[PDB]
This record gives structure tokens, C-alpha cells and sequence, in this order.
């Protein structure tokens, strides 16, 4: 026995995962209409 | 969270005598695995008259 070589996946099951998330969400744009038209009061 | 999983052994190392002062020293690995634990309900409902519980 000299070829005894321990490998990554003999040890991969003690690897943990990570996982970020600063790639996450995204931009909105407001609404053209509200943006754009007068506002009136309603009752 | 709704999953687990655990590591465990799975193959073990063992080792050698030396011949005098000077011998070849031998090798071995340690290996390992994984198991799983699942989630799962168990619920019950029950209805009563709202006066009685009064």
C-alpha cells in the first residue's frame, strides 16, 4: 500500500454549499400615465 | 429548513510496522458519505357550537 491517495470526491460529502445574492432582483418603472397626466381629486 | 442531510464514514484507515531503523513507511485513505432526513404533517381538526364553549 503506497497509492493510497485520498480524493476530492472520498471527501466532498464534508464540503458545505454557499450561496449570495447580490445579483438578486431588478429596476421598475413607475407607471406613464401617473407620471405623466394631470392628477384630479375624486370623491 | 425542510431537508437535512448528514456526512458518515464509509471506509476506514489502518497501519503498519517498520523494519528497524529504516523502512518504507505505508499510505491510506478515509472516505465518506451522505444520508438524508425528510419533513413531513401530521394535523387534526376539531369543531364545537360557540355557545358551549361558553
Amino acid at each position: 500500500p503506497y497509492n493510497n491517495l485520498t480524493s476530492r470526491t472520498d471527501a466532498q460529502a464534508l464540503i458545505p454549499e454557499e450561496v449570495s445574492k447580490e445579483m438578486l432582483g431588478k429596476a421598475t418603472e413607475q407607471s406613464a400615465v401617473l407620471q405623466q397626466f394631470r392628477r384630479i381629486p375624486v370623491g | 429548513r425542510n431537508q437535512v442531510r448528514f456526512p458518515v464514514l464509509s471506509a476506514l484507515p489502518v497501519a503498519y510496522w517498520v523494519n528497524g531503523d529504516t523502512g518504507l513507511k505505508q499510505t491510506t485513505e478515509i472516505n465518506w458519505t451522505n444520508k438524508y432526513l425528510n419533513i413531513e404533517e401530521i394535523a387534526t381538526i376539531v369543531p364545537v357550537p360557540d355557545n358551549v364553549l361558553a
